[PDB]
């Protein structure tokens, strides 16, 4: 009897509907984060159940802001709006207060914030997914985070969720190294992934990105050296190729 | 193929135009091609059972064809033609690739003729999977004795 | 068919049906057979209304409506659900004559009523309507006629029945279309309308009638919706008479 | 192509090693005709 | 199975989906009509079926084609209640762009706030889930020609080419040989009318049936302009296969 | 069936809304009136009941305006709710428009007030019907008011308790009241006639008829008592 | 700022000055004041810059809707959209906006809409600052349902004559031809004009 | 049963939410205040771990809510992030109003408050939250209070909520003295943390501390949050380590 | 399991084509066939 | 596995296979000459034999 309100707690405690949200993450797709020093890559894969449908299409990659990127595993549709929510958020809290983007300490909270509200109703359900934030600020350095539909947030050094979740985490403990580059970092992510599926693995269908260092091109205007362009970057197919084809 | 009037319908059209037939025979000897597409109208429509409406037709007109030494080739053409294109029913175009098994088998106009054309029929057939894989037997037996 | 589902408008059952919206169409089947015949130059509407107790006032009671005043309309069903739905009809047209100032398209109409129809399917609070509205009328590009189901789904028509005698109806209609290729003219299509509905009310025997039409027409109305009244509704009954013996 | 061609010859399945295989659920609305269709599938091979 | 909650959307299963989400994906074959678009080189094309079982129902007011905008189809399957509302929201919603940002609305932006607003549907309980697929056409003003399915969960996936409805799965194999073969993305031709009549060919094969200039609704996209074209223009089209 | 009788925003498979239902066998339930009219006035004449012979009765006829008033059979509560609105609306009418408001426009306004609580979730059927009377421009109408909202105009009706007595009795006599005209008394007698086969085990009393009359030049009066007593 | 909408037999020609003042200051020299908010629809601009602006944009709107759900829209259908806007802000906008369009069944039609908000069938509209010298030349030269190449000739002349005596007229002649054959600009240049 | 609201009673007078919501706080990881007439000390135990959970860079279970008062942190931490933040605000907004910080059994009370409106109004769950409360303000001294999730409070001079509550009670007072010392009072916190916890290892990366004092400085009132290195170094000379 | 079964429709067209072992087409079909995993999720594409 | 290994499924004869099924029965008993045939299976759409 205790599942099905928001408002019925078990005579364990809980609540159910967080419960069962948690089941409906690990339903969705293999992704995963490694914090590296200089650095933070964000991997997923990506499928269509057709092969008509293109693959750009879909983003299961998106800047949140442009030095703060994020994924998910868990159901589709709840991902796309909550992404819109957490833009706009963004620039009501802290981009009309730093008037510029806010740091990724801060903007972790702000989305947490929004799963609270989507628990706090009833008649309102939780949103189906989790994310993992990685993002980079001036005080606190390359960070990674965790933000599950039930309105909390833990902080990771590394960490896997959706299907492949309990076999890229063991792999992921063995592997990782306190200090790392960005470079074996992403080589340490596709061979992850790569435990995931095998024979249909290929840069076209995975999307690995990263939150590194400023990039200067794709700043878009040049002579003001006192602002560094984005942090995030995604990188292309041809460009996970030569990794791939490098292991 | 739905309807018994619509059948009918271009049996009238294939009856008129077989009191031509000899004026259809004569242009035959200009060129064949020419005395193909007037027929090829009436068969080569949507709906079907129309080579059994054509039927009083093309089995005159695949004698002129097969008899020849040349005009024979665009006889094979025309036969796989109908078939990937309409095909229609299971009995209707490939009626007309029936008749020239017969007629072929035992005429024996040249023996360089005879030869390929069989080929040529038992190509198409392979492909097929309907009426003429039970047909597909009859001309590869013919063949596999020549050789 | 199985428990629950029905129960709440919104509920979408295990067959991709909502039940409730399905119960409602079955309400509006043992409402009075109403119906519409288009024609080239006219809209026509004929209701059969029952006279359930002689002691009724004779026409004056009806199921026949106006709405702004060139559309007609005509329910089946329930009627007092069926005065609702023509009423936020009214509502609609008046408000489009202050934006815009022009009469209303008919299929303009029809996009307005069918939204209203969707959004009390929309909730869990609100009611399925449980009504078909026969409307239409002649405007700018002639004639048209719809029916609005109580799913929320709508079509134009060439003819359009509801009601209990509605399959009857449908025979009738359908051989109209036949003979008539250019869609019968208006005028003696009041008379067929009739007909069609002293028909219908032989699956109805047990109470008696009460014959109302009125038309909507380009030619004999000036394009204005009006009631036929007098001496011309006097002939189609007199003609309906005569050809069901 | 399940029943008729491991009955005639078990042989080319023995060959392969791949086990020759039997044992078909029918399946459908009533009505389908399918135990007429159990008739005519034994009647090709003529069997019992 | 069954207990709470397939009564709700707001309510999840110990699967994790929600199982009257999943009705809606099983309401859209309640009106047994299929769609089919492929992608040109300037042009889109797309084309589904009618249905007109009386003749009392006028063939030029029973579509499920609709043009929502100037330069936006879009096709419906599933019923006509919820392919309304919809065909409403996003002749509300493109309409509304372009006096925020100026521009006419791409048919990526029109798709992405409709899956969007699916997906609020569900999110509450006191508004349940659309019962329809949308497909929408466009050709872009920068992307040129674009397919983008929207379904009444809320996800969105773009295409080469998508069919819809009942017999779908026939369309979608007989496409998947079709664009494998050529070795490409696109059909190479270079008129809006060798495509219509492509598209003709393709779904008169896959589902195996001859159609009529009667049970044909055909909608074409070409660059700044959406129409959709009557029964005498689509018979064009159909004696150009007929007899080619 | 009998489960889906729970609430009135859902229907039944036949489809009914048993609620509606419900709130039609209340009319019986309560009180007994029988209306009848002619064309130059309309008379309603009402039973009313009191719970003991300490109690001095609870009437039953509101009047509305001085050209409209109506009768109630059925809830009490519900029927005071309808009256008030219906005096708003005559109101409206005579302060924006100039005009008593017509019996036919009235009824239909009546009608609309009913469907608001029957779609809705909350509100309920009205428990009450009514019969309205009133004499405009288009002379005397009778309407009969339903917990559906549909209103039906009559030269005679009866609802309420064991009403059908009435019914039998106005239908036997009904063209001979239709020719009655000129002549109010006589309409109030005719009456007292139907409502008199109507009831049994009980017979009229000087306070147990009100008889409401409005016709050509008379306003609506409520008369009781010792103006009913030429007609006990 | 004059602009006028001139009724002719095949259609409609709105003609504006181009001339933008703000006081004695030319704000931009040429700015055209026929705005387009339908394909076959056109409208012209007079009296406060900003308001008219404001309005115009929230017209195209209504008639996006109305293409989009209803079907063609009209001239008619078009300049009740701008009364009722104007109406009810007639204590904060001041627009003296001339809507017309050219209809396949109605032919061209032209209905002006005052400052306060009216609408009024004419054949023929000034409206500006710099009507209020032309209303003389234009009533005794008209005729009605001249030839194209008589009504340019017209507008020409009347324009022209503005920007003579109104010194808030000014900029190249302008000019948007709503035919069947399509929608034509026209321009031209204080060359050729200022000698006709 | 009497579950099905929030704002309903049993035939007992019992509320089931109010039971069940206070069990959910014997869920999540051991917290304790031990106040001492030299300091108050806040520690408290985490309730996750992993060699890639990051947890040595962060405090998630101490919370200065103002300047001069901090929390400690047991129950779920979605039920935790809202009412922090609240408590944050109105501690805050007393100090702009009347430009003094706010008192310890005020911002408890006001708290406490909001708690209970959860489970009194609506259709709402109540709030799973057990803050153990440590301030300072100079009208009583040194405050140590800890409030339900039924929504009331009441003082302390040691406490335990979280998990493991009645044996580490028990723990506290075996060994606590009235006279006391804040430097006895940190050796007691880990000293019941041992066995209450069901890690044997019960290192840095299991632990917070906060220690709260006005014998910091002198007239001054200090709220120090230690790091994870002053984590470490304290539990060799425990001897845990 | 699913091993099995790829071998076991392996050895099934072998002697459709008529064909006395397995043999690299035979192997490569049957392989595609019944990979397993994901395979009702074609009409719930929402789900990734 | 090894009892039941293959599946085959049985759908309704088509709209020209339940044209077939009409000819086996008109046969089997007697009849005057009929041949609306055509019109009956449209009729007769979706049926079992
Ligand atoms: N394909 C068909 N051809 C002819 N008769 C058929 C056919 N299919 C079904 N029938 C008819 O239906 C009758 C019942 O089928 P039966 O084999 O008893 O079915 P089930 O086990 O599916 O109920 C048959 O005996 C035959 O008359
Ligand atoms: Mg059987």
């Amino acid at each position: 009897r205790y599942s099905f309100s928001l408002t019925t707690f078990s005579p364990s405690g809980k609540l159910g509907q967080i419960d069962y949200a948690l089941t409906a993450v690990k339903q969705g797709v293999t992704s995963l984060g490694i914090k590296a020093t200089n650095g933070v890559v964000i991997a997923t894969e990506k499928k269509s159940s057709s092969p008509l449908a293109m693959s750009e299409t879909l983003s299961k990659v998106s800047l949140l802001t442009p030095d703060i990127g994020a994924v998910y595993s868990g159901m589709g549709p709840d991902y796309r709006v909550l992404v819109d929510k957490s833009r706009k958020v963004a620039h009501t809290s802290y981009k009309r207060i730093y008037g510029e983007y806010p740091p990724t300490k801060l903007l972790v909270s702000e989305v947490a914030k929004i799963m609270q509200e989507a628990t706090q109703s009833g008649g309102v359900r939780p949103f189906g997914v989790s994310l993992l934030i990685a993002g980079h600020d001036e005080f606190n350095g390359f960070s990674l985070y965790q933000v599950d539909p039930s309105g909390s947030y833990f902080p990771w050094k590394a960490t896997a969720i959706g299907k492949g979740s309990v076999a890229a985490k063991t792999f992921l403990e063995k592997r990782w190294n306190d200090e790392l580059e960005l470079e074996d970092a992403i080589h340490i992510a596709l061979l992850t992934l790569k435990e995931s599926v095998e024979g249909e693995f290929n840069g076209d269908t995975i999307e690995l990105a990263i939150i590194g260092d400023e990039n200067p091109d794709l700043l878009g205007y040049t002579g003001i050296p006192t602002d560094k362009g984005p942090r995030f970057r995604k990188l292309t197919s041809q460009e996970i190729n030569d990794r791939l084809e490098a292991l | 193929m739905s309807r018994d009037a619509p059948i009918k319908a271009d049996k009238d059209y294939s009856q008129i135009l077989k009191e031509e037939f000899p004026k259809i025979d004569s242009l035959a000897q200009n060129d064949c091609n020419s005395a193909l597409d007037q027929l090829l109208v009436l068969e080569k429509k949507t709906r079907q059972a129309s080579d059994l409406a054509s039927s009083k037709e093309v089995l005159a007109k695949i004698v002129d064809l097969l008899a020849s030494r040349n005009k024979w080739d665009d006889l094979n053409e025309q036969l796989t033609l109908l078939s990937k294109k309409h095909g229609q029913l299971k009995l209707s175009i490939q009626y007309m690739i029936q008749k020239v098994m017969e007629y072929l088998k035992s005429s024996k106009s040249l023996d360089l003729n005879t030869r390929i054309s069989v080929i040529e029929t038992i190509r198409v057939v392979t492909e097929n999977k309907i009426f003429v894989e039970v047909e597909r037997a009859r001309v590869t037996k013919d063949l596999v004795e020549i050789k | 068919i199985g428990t629950g589902y029905d129960l709440s408008n919104s509920v979408f059952s295990p067959d991709g049906r909502n039940f409730q919206v399905e119960y409602a169409v079955k309400a509006v089947e043992n409402g009075t057979t109403s119906i519409g015949i288009k024609c080239n130059d006219g809209v026509v509407f004929a209701v059969e209304k029952l006279i359930t107790s002689k002691l009724l006032v004779p026409q004056k009671n009806v199921k026949i409506q106006v709405v702004d005043r060139h559309i007609g309309c005509v329910y089946s069903g329930l009627i007092p659900d069926g005065r609702h739905l023509v009423n936020r009809g009214r509502e609609e047209a008046a408000s489009f004559k202050k934006l815009y100032k022009t009469p209303i398209p008919i299929p303009a109409f029809a996009d307005r009523l069918g939204q209203y129809v969707q959004a009390h399917t929309l909730y869990n609070s609100v009611r399925p309507f449980g009504v078909s509205t026969i409307f239409g009328g002649v405007d700018k590009n002639g004639a048209h006629l719809y029916m609005l189901e109580p799913s929320g789904s709508y079509w134009g028509y060439k003819g359009a029945a509801t009601g209990k005698g509605r399959q009857s109806a449908k025979a009738e209609l359908e051989k109209l279309v036949d003979h008539h290729p250019e869609g019968l003219s208006a005028r003696e299509a009041v008379k067929q309308a009739a007909k069609i509905i002293y028909l219908a009310h032989e699956d109805n025997k047990e109470k008696d009638f009460e014959l109302e039409i009125s038309w909507c027409s380009l030619s004999e109305t000036n394009g204005l919706h009006k009631f036929v009244k007098g001496d011309l509704l006097q002939e189609a009954i007199d003609f309906a008479q005569k050809e069901i013996n | 192509e399940v029943i008729e061609l491991p009955l005639k010859n078990p042989e080319i399945f023995q060959r392969v090693g791949i086990k020759p295989p039997k044992g078909v659920l029918l399946y459908g609305p009533p009505g389908t005709g399918k135990t007429l269709l159990a008739k005519a599938v034994a009647a090709t091979i003529g069997a019992n | 199975s069954a207990a709470g909650y397939d009564r709700h959307i707001t309510i999840f299963s110990p699967e994790g989906r929600l199982y009257q989400v999943e009705y809606a994906f099983k309401a859209t074959n309640q009106t047994n009509i299929n769609s089919l678009a492929v992608r040109g080189k300037d042009c889109t094309v797309v084309i589904s079926q009618k249905k007109v079982p009386d003749k009392l129902l006028d063939p030029t007011t029973v579509s499920y084609i609709f043009c929502i905008s100037r330069t936006i189809g879009m096709v419906v399957n599933g019923p006509i209640p919820d392919a309304r509302n919809a065909a409403l929201r996003a002749k509300a919603e493109a309409a509304e762009f372009r006096y925020k940002y100026g521009y006419d609305m791409p048919c990526d932006v029109l798709a992405k706030r409709m899956a969007n607003l699916s997906q609020i549907y569900t999110q509450r309980a006191y508004m349940r889930p659309l019962g329809v697929i949308l497909t929408f056409v466009s050709v872009d003003e920068e992307l040129g020609p674009s397919i983008y399915k929207t379904d009444p969960a809320g996800y969105y996936v773009g295409y080469k080419a998508t069919a819809t409805g009942p017999k779908q799965q026939e369309i979608t194999t007989n496409l998947e040989n079709h664009f494998k073969k050529s070795k490409i993305d696109h059909i190479n031709e270079e008129s809006w009318e060798k495509v219509v009549e492509f598209a003709i060919t393709h779904m008169i094969d896959a589902l195996g049936t001859e159609f009529s200039k009667n049970d044909l609704e055909v909608g074409v996209a070409t660059k700044d302009k959406f129409f959709t074209l009557s029964a005498e223009n689509i018979e064009e089209r159909l004696v150009a296969i007929a007899e080619q | 069936r009998n489960n889906y009788d729970g609430d009135t925003v859902t229907f039944s498979p036949t489809g009914r809304l048993f609620q509606v239902e419900y709130a039609l066998e209340a009319i019986k339930q309560g009180s007994v009136t029988v209306g009848l009219r002619s064309n130059t006035h309309a008379v309603l004449v009402a039973l009313k009941r009191n719970a003991d012979e300490l109690s001095s009765y609870q009437k039953k006829i509101i009047k509305c305006d001085e050209h409209m008033g109506l009768s109630l059979a059925g809830l009490a509560p519900d029927a005071r709710v309808l009256s008030n609105y219906l005096r708003q609306q005559c109101n409206y009418s005579s302060l924006v428009f100039n005009r008593k408001l017509a019996v036919e426009r009235a009824g239909h306004l009546l009608c609309d007030k009913a469907q608001k609580n029957t779609q809705s979730y909350g509100g309920r059927p009205y428990g009450v019907g009514l019969l309205i009377i009133g004499y405009d421009k288009s002379g005397a109408h009778l309407l009969e008011f339903q917990p559906s909202g549909n209103v039906t105009e009559l030269y005679g009706t009866a609802i309420g308790a064991r009403s059908q007595g009435a019914k039998t009795y106005l239908e036997r006599t009904l063209d001979t009241f239709i020719k009655i005209d000129g002549n109010p008394d006589e309409l109030i007698k005719a009456g007292v006639e139907a409502i008199s086969q109507s009831l049994r085990d009980e017979s009229l009393t000087v306070d147990n008829l009100s008889i409401a009359i409005v016709g050509k030049d008379t306003p609506f009066t409520i008369y009781d008592g010792e103006a009913v007593a030429k007609y006990i | 700022t004059s602009i006028m909408a001139v009724t002719f037999k095949d259609g409609v020609i709105l003609g504006a000055d181009s001339r933008t003042t703000t006081g004695a200051y030319i704000a931009n020299r040429v700015t055209d004041k026929l705005t387009r908010v339908h394909d076959k629809i056109w409208c012209c601009r007079s009296g406060s810059a900003a308001d008219t602006q404001a309005i115009a944009d929230i017209v195209q709107y209504h008639l996006e809707l109305y293409t989009s759900q209803y079907g063609t829209p009209s001239t008619e259908t078009a300049a009740s959209v701008f009364k009722e806007l104007c109406y009810e802000n007639k204590d904060n906008l001041t627009a003296g906006i001339i809507v017309a369009g050219y209809d396949d069944k109605n032919k061209g039609e032209v209905y002006t809409i005052p400052l306060g908000g009216s609408v009024h069938k004419l054949p023929y509209a000034i409206a500006g600052s710099g009507s209020t010298f032309i209303y003389g030349y234009c009533d005794k030269n008209f005729r009605e349902n001249m030839s194209k190449e008589e009504t340019v000739d017209f507008i020409k002349h009347s324009l022209s004559q503005a920007i003579k005596w109104d010194g808030s007229s000014g900029g190249v002649i302008r000019m948007v031809v709503l035919t069947a054959a399509g929608v034509e600009r026209l321009i031209f240049y204080p060359d050729e004009y200022e000698q006709l | 049963r009497y579950d099905s609201r929030t704002t309903i009673f049993s035939p007992e007078g019992r509320l089931y939410q109010v039971e069940y919501a206070l069990e959910s706080i014997s869920h999540a990881g051991t917290a304790i205040g031990i106040m001492a007439s030299d300091g108050i000390v806040l520690a408290a135990e985490r309730k996750v771990t992993s060699t890639l959970l990051e947890q040595d860079t962060s405090t998630e279970k101490l919370y200065k809510l103002n300047d001069k008062i901090a929390v400690a942190v047991a129950g779920l931490t979605a039920d935790a992030e809202i009412l922090i933040n609240t408590a944050r605000i109105h501690a805050q907004n007393y100090l702009k109003t009347y430009n003094e910080d706010i008192p310890v059994e005020i911002l408890v009370r006001r708290l406490s408050d909001i708690k209970q409106g959860y489970t009194q109004h609506g259709g709402l769950r109540p709030f799973g939250v057990s803050f153990i409360y440590a301030g300072y303000d100079d009208r009583y001294g040194y405050q140590l209070y800890t409030s339900n999730p039924s929504g009331n409070y009441t003082g302390w001079k040691a406490i335990s909520v979280g998990a493991n509550t009645s044996a580490a009670q028990t723990l506290l007072q075996m060994d606590y003295k009235d006279d006391m010392k804040v430097d006895d009072a940190i050796e007691l916190a880990l000293k019941t943390l041992s066995k209450t916890t069901d890690s044997s290892a019960l290192t840095y990366d299991r632990l917070e501390f906060a220690t709260i004092r006005k014998g910091a400085n002198d007239g001054e009132v200090y709220q120090k949050i230690f790091k994870p290195q002053e984590i470490k170094d304290i539990l060799v000379k425990t001897g845990i380590t | 399991a699913v091993i099995a079964a790829i071998m076991q429709e392996a050895g099934l067209r072998a002697v459709r084509k008529n064909r006395y072992v397995i043999l690299q087409s035979d192997l490569e079909e049957a392989y595609a066939t019944q990979v397993k995993t994901d395979n009702t999720v074609d009409k719930f594409d929402f789900y990734k | 596995p090894g009892r039941l290994d293959r599946k085959v499924e049985i759908p309704l004869p088509n709209e020209a296979g339940r044209l077939e099924i009409f000819k086996i029965h008109t046969a089997k008993v007697k009849k005057t000459g009929e041949f609306d045939f055509e019109a009956a299976v449209k009729m007769s759409d979706g049926f079992n034999g």
